[PDB]
C-alpha cells in the first residue's frame, strides 16, 4: 500500500520534469512582483516546493488539512 | 560629480544642476530616475545589475509565466 504512495511521488516529480527552469530550482515570488516568500527565503527553494508544492503541509499529526486532490 | 575614484570601478557620485551649481538635484528623485533606465546602462557596458550596484537601488522585476 504505502510504497505506492511513495511511487506516486516518483511519477509526480517526473510530471514536474521536462522544462527549462526546473520548478524546484527557483523561488516563487512574493505578492509584490519582487523577491521571494519567507520560507523560500529562510530555506532553499528545493524544500519550500515540498511543504506546499509536493504537498500542502500540516503542522502536527493531529490536524488534517487540505486533501491534495491533484496529488490524489 | 565624481568623488573617490577607485581602480575597482567604485566611487560615490552625485549630480548637480547644470550651471545653477548653488543648487543640486535631490537624491529622492534620482532613485526613481535610475530605476526607470536601469535596464539601459548595463548593456551599455555589457553588465548584469550585479555589476551595477547602487546600494539603495536594486532590481524589482521578473515574474515568470511559463505554463499556459
Amino acid at each position: 500500500l504505502y510504497y505506492n504512495t511513495i511511487i506516486s511521488w516518483i511519477m509526480w516529480y517526473l510530471f514536474n520534469s521536462f522544462q527549462e527552469p526546473l520548478p524546484w530550482s527557483d523561488c516563487p515570488l512574493n505578492e509584490n512582483q519582487t523577491g521571494y516568500v519567507d520560507e523560500c527565503a529562510r530555506s532553499s527553494p528545493v524544500d519550500y516546493f515540498w511543504y506546499r508544492e509536493t504537498l500542502n503541509i500540516s503542522t502536527s499529526i493531529s490536524d488534517s488539512g487540505s486533501i491534495q486532490w491533484w496529488m490524489l | 560629480r565624481v568623488a573617490n575614484l577607485k581602480p575597482r570601478i567604485s566611487f560615490n557620485f552625485f549630480v548637480t544642476a547644470p550651471k545653477n551649481v548653488s543648487d543640486i538635484i535631490p537624491r529622492t528623485e534620482v532613485e526613481k530616475a535610475i530605476r526607470m533606465s536601469r535596464s539601459r546602462i548595463n548593456d551599455a557596458f555589457r553588465l548584469n545589475d550585479n555589476s551595477l550596484e547602487f546600494l539603495g537601488i536594486q532590481p524589482t522585476l521578473g515574474p515568470p509565466n511559463q505554463p499556459p
